[PDB]
């Protein structure tokens, strides 16, 4: 249903949150009332609606076939091409990942997306991410990754992939720091 | 938070997508199929869905974390339970094959095990410091929060955490150490204040 | 000086003086006193390790020109 | 200290970019920093401060 | 005019300073001002003198 | 006609280090460096104290050029907080808006 | 398993198979050198059973085929940080042992150029020092290594330790490891001359000698140590650095010289650097020219499984799922077939 914001527009008019409801409840019975297309479009009048899209395949020179996307996590942006044939090997601006990432964290960050799709080694991938610490690149890479990866699996595994999180971009960044307190909420040491 | 309302936390679990169809019931149908029109937040950078994550280990690891520094929590944890394992390996090693069979060597079965037997099913607070039971997320932060500052106490010196967080962590598998000590006299001064419970 | 020149220069450096001083105890030890210093330096095998050297010295390193160094030094050691 | 080829060198391309010629320590090339700038009292910021 | 040209954006840039809101003593309280130079490259090429 | 006797006093003092900046200048230039004489560094020394007082470029002190105060005066505008903080709020100041991020 | 002692069997064939250290050998031929990783692998599965690799297959085979007469040629083995070359240098180590040649292993050229805090002058040349720790653990360990050939090798000339104390031309060499072992003193000095004594001896032929150095670029890189002026110091400043660094020279023959670079441990280096030059530097890089570098990379597939099988049947995967298919695939992922990385991921399993 629309808000009382969205009806007084409709009317043009200012109504009550108590007119507002009256109106919802009569619609509501409307359309209990077995009501036909005459009335369903009446309703619908009323009514206001509440998936991620895929990159497609490329092929270069070599003649491989890949898909390109990219990600960012805080200050990090990264950029990954994974390919559809590989084996497992993923390169970090031109390092091996396993010399880039020499914290176990980030490496079970990267292996996450194919492992929860069950592609350990069915793919190669080649990534440049810059700015940010090892975490934020490794989540930024990890995105990226999932990302291109789409373009190799099936509709469902895209989406057991959103509801597992690995294509939402995180938000959570750092967060100003305002005068009058010591950082970005702690206030100042209350005297008395 | 950054993450609107209409977020919903992620559901890492491969076993979860991988149901047939024919086994979801009625509910569990509507909600995979809500789950559809639902934003999910982003996946934290703790949790994967790597067959060896365990959460416990995890939340412990995160506890034993000092000034954001995870890495060497890791570390820290991933030495003790190397400590915990060697020792069980010469405990074995070292003894007849009738002790052999009854001997443990999976560090993270000792672990759990260690974390279980400190629980103190029954605290106190102030109402008169009344005896009250506890749920069990209490239960067990108790339980990680005694083991750890034990660990790091003052008594034990020039000993690394890694070595002292095994060997309290096996003394706890065998229901002795300084955490059980600390347990049961928390649940004796329970015993004794049962009449100042009535408040 | 060495430290001066940023290009390495092949002759009267180190590498040179070494080759010639293993093959010249090369050919010592096999009791066969064929060799000569100009007839040594002037095979294909000496011009291959020489053009090696000077890859890894001056141009670049990497896994290949490691590669080839080590097959000119097998060529040129007589062992392989 | 250096050797003699590199120190010449150097000292040529000084010559030719008009930079001081002879060893000099910090405290005398603080005359070369100060003939370099304007005086602090000489400049528009500071001379006409107020209108 | 017949003239070769692209455009571009560089990054604009933001100078923020912070000073006391009130007179005699808030120094807990102060107001944030910014300036903002936004930038537009014009790249011309092979053109002459004239 | 200056706001007090504080900014004609910071007049006179610029008025004066300008016109002495130049032999302040060379006098310095003899005496910060290790080649001359120390006997011809220590004339200097004296050649320089011997200067007028009001003559040194650091009693220059850098006042609101509309209200003379001393303390909270941006380089930039060469005012004060609170006049600059006027003249901002009013909008008379290009650019320069209140900072929201 | 190929639970396998004999040195002579394994090959290219056994490739990926396992060779294993009887414990008597374990004790002999290895006081030193072993990863200390390794070490504590050994204490626990009480074996060790290395896996035959093909760089340490390709070095035996090299050995092998050899000839004492030819100058001593050079070996460097170098890869990726945690690759396997201190394991493959030992494997060879330990062949050549077997094979009754007399052993000159340096556990760790980064141990004599870093953090040392008995540095004195040395009395036999006040222009460089000496390390007596270092020297007399060294010491120590020779002479466990090399037992059976230190009383039948003869010193060639007469050294002197002070104005009373001489060691007579003729004389063992055990009577020269001795008095360095237990006059700690002189230790330093007594390296010095084994190591000149055993280069003649190969050059006589008595025997054939092995030269096994970690970490050879410690050599020609930088020392943290200071001078009591709080003065750096060069690395030829050290005696035992000069005396490993002339025994490193191939104008000696009657045997071969084997190293294995070592990031690890190295100072003024950068982690993800592993090349020979740039590990060794400009002069290490000419002081070592000519040599044969051999490449020891991450494990093979065949290699992995072949590891992964060893730990399940030592029962090491304690973790339930470690012994299935997919605990296998994220091992290999998150080792990316590393060995070290791998052994110390599975060491919290
Ligand atoms: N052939 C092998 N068989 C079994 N384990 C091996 C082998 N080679 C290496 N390893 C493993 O590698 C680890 C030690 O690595 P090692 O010291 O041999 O390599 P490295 O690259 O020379 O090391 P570092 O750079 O620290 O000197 C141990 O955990 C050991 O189990
Ligand atoms: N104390 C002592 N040490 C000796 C003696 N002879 C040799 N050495 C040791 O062996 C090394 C001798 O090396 P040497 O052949 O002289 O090389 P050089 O110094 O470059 O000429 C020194 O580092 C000494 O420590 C000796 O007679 N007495």
């Amino acid at each position: 249903w629309l808000i009382k914001e969205e009806l007084e527009e409709m009317l043009v008019e200012k109504l009550s949150d108590l007119d507002y409801m009256q109106f919802i409840r009569l619609l509501e019975k409307l359309l209990t009332s077995q009501c036909g297309a005459a009335e369903e479009e009446f309703v619908q009048r009323f009514r206001r609606s509440v998936k991620q899209l895929i990159e497609p395949v490329q092929y270069d020179e070599q003649g491989m076939a890949f898909s390109k996307s990219e990600g960012k996590r805080k200050t990090a942006k990264a950029e990954a091409i994974v390919y559809k044939h590989g084996s497992g090997r993923i390169k970090v601006n031109g390092i091996d990942y396993q010399l880039y990432f020499p914290i176990t964290q980030d490496r079970e960050q990267l292996m996450f997306p194919f492992h929860f799709v069950d592609r350990l080694g069915k793919h190669d991938v080649t990534c440049t991410v810059s700015g940010g610490g090892r975490s934020a690149q490794a989540g930024a890479i990890r995105l990226a990754m999932a990302k291109a990866l789409c373009s190799f699996v099936t509709e469902d595994e895209v989406e057991w992939m959103r509801q597992a999180g690995l294509l939402t971009t995180d938000p959570r960044v750092r967060e100003r720091k305002k005068p009058g307190q010591e950082g970005a909420r702690r206030k100042f040491t209350w005297k008395k | 938070s950054r993450y609107s309302p209409e977020f919903k936390d992620p559901l890492i679990d491969k076993e979860y997508y991988r149901k047939p169809v024919e086994e979801l019931t009625e509910e569990e149908k509507y909600v995979r199929e809500l789950k559809k029109t639902q934003l999910i937040k982003a996946a934290p950078a703790g949790k994967t869905s790597s067959v060896f994550e365990d959460p416990v280990i995890s939340k412990f690891t995160n506890m034993m974390m000092i000034g954001g520094n995870k890495v060497l929590a890791r570390s820290l944890m991933i030495q003790t339970l190397e400590a915990v394992k060697r020792k069980q390996f010469e405990k074995y090693h070292a003894a007849s094959a009738e002790e052999q069979a009854t001997i443990e060597r999976n560090p993270y079965t000792i672990f759990h095990q260690a974390l279980k037997n400190c629980e103190p099913m029954i605290g106190l607070v102030p109402i008169y410091q009344v005896p009250v039971p506890l749920p069990d997320r209490r239960r067990r932060f108790l339980a990680m929060k005694w083991m750890i500052t034990e660990c790091r106490d003052k008594k034990h010196q020039r000993t690394l955490m890694p070595e002292k967080l095994s060997h309290k962590l096996l003394e706890a598998f065998h229901n002795q150490g300084p955490v059980i000590k600390r347990k049961h006299d928390l649940h004796k001064m329970a015993e004794a204040n049962r009449a100042l419970a009535h408040y | 000086t060495e430290a001066d020149m940023e290009e390495y220069i092949w002759e009267n450096s180190s590498s040179e003086r070494n080759i010639l001083e293993t093959l010249l105890q090369m050919k010592a030890a096999e009791k066969n006193m064929e060799i000569n210093k100009e007839e040594l330096l002037g095979t294909k095998e000496i011009e291959e390790y020489k053009k090696s050297v000077v890859s890894l010295k001056n141009e670049e390193e990497n896994e290949n020109s490691i590669s080839q160094y080590k097959e000119s030094v097998k060529r040129l050691l007589n062992v392989t | 200290s250096l050797s003699e080829y590199a120190f010449r060198m150097s000292r040529l391309s000084a010559r030719l970019f008009g930079e001081v010629t002879r060893p000099t320590n910090s405290k005398s090339m603080k005359v070369v920093k100060l003939f370099s700038e304007l005086p602090l009292a000489k400049k528009k910021e500071t001379y006409d401060w107020y209108p | 005019l017949g003239i070769s040209i692209k455009v571009h954006e560089p990054p604009r840039k933001i100078e923020r300073f912070t000073l006391l809101q009130s007179v005699h003593i808030y120094k807990k309280h102060r107001v944030q001002y910014e300036m903002r130079t936004l930038y537009r490259c014009l790249e011309l090429e092979h053109l002459t003198g004239s | 006609h200056y706001v007090d006797w504080r900014m004609w006093r910071d007049v006179k003092r610029r008025k004066m280090a300008y016109e002495y900046a130049d032999e302040r200048l060379r006098i310095n230039s003899l005496r910060k460096n290790t080649i001359l004489p120390k006997i011809l560094q220590d004339v200097a020394d004296e050649e320089i104290a011997a200067l007028p007082r009001d003559s040194c470029p650091v009693r220059i002190r850098n006042r609101c050029v509309m209200t003379s105060r001393p303390r909270g005066v941006k380089r930039r505008w060469r005012l004060s907080r609170i006049v600059f903080r006027h003249l901002a709020d009013h909008g008379q100041l290009s650019g320069i808006q209140r900072a929201t991020w | 398993r190929t639970n396998e002692n004999d040195p002579a069997k394994h090959g290219d064939q056994h490739e990926g198979q396992h060779y294993n250290i009887s414990p008597q050998d374990l004790e002999t031929v290895f006081p030193h050198g072993l990863p200390p990783r390794f070490v504590m692998q050994v204490k626990t599965f009480s074996e060790a059973c290395l896996m035959v690799r093909k760089p340490a297959l390709e070095l035996l085979h090299y050995l092998k085929n050899t000839s004492f007469a030819y100058p001593a040629i050079r070996y460097l083995l170098y890869g990726e940080k945690g690759t396997g070359k201190t394991l493959s240098l030992c494997h060879v180590i330990h062949f050549c042992a077997k094979q009754d040649w007399l052993i000159l292993h340096i556990p760790d050229a980064h141990l004599w150029v870093k953090n040392c805090r008995d540095l004195l002058q040395s009395s036999y040349n006040k222009q460089r020092f000496d390390q007596p720790l270092e020297a007399s653990t060294w010491l120590k360990n020779f002479k466990t290594t090399n037992e059976r050939f230190l009383n039948q090798i003869k010193v060639q000339e007469k050294y002197v330790w002070n104005k009373r104390e001489s060691t007579e031309k003729g004389s063992p060499l055990g009577e020269v490891v001795e008095q360095g072992i237990t006059r700690v003193r002189n230790a330093t000095d007594a390296v010095g001359i084994v190591l000149k004594e055993l280069k003649r001896q190969s050059s006589l032929g008595m025997f054939h000698l092995l030269v096994a150095v970690d970490g050879i670029n410690a050599l020609w890189g930088r020392t943290t140590l200071k001078r009591e002026d709080k003065s750096p110091i060069a690395p030829e400043e050290l005696a035992l650095v000069h005396n490993l660094r002339k025994m490193m020279k191939n104008d000696w023959h009657g045997g071969a010289i084997v190293s294995a670079l070592s990031q690890t441990g190295s100072l003024f280096k950068p982690r993800k650097a592993y090349l020979p030059q740039e590990l060794l530097g400009k002069e290490g890089f000419d002081a070592l020219d000519p040599f044969i570098p051999i490449l020891v990379s991450n494990y093979n597939p065949k290699e992995f499984e072949s590891c992964i099988q060893y730990y399940l049947e030592n029962n090491w995967l304690q973790h339930e799922k470690a012994p299935t298919e997919e605990g296998k695939k994220e091992l290999l992922f998150l080792s990316n077939a590393n060995p070290s990385l791998l052994e110390r991921h599975c060491a919290y399993l």
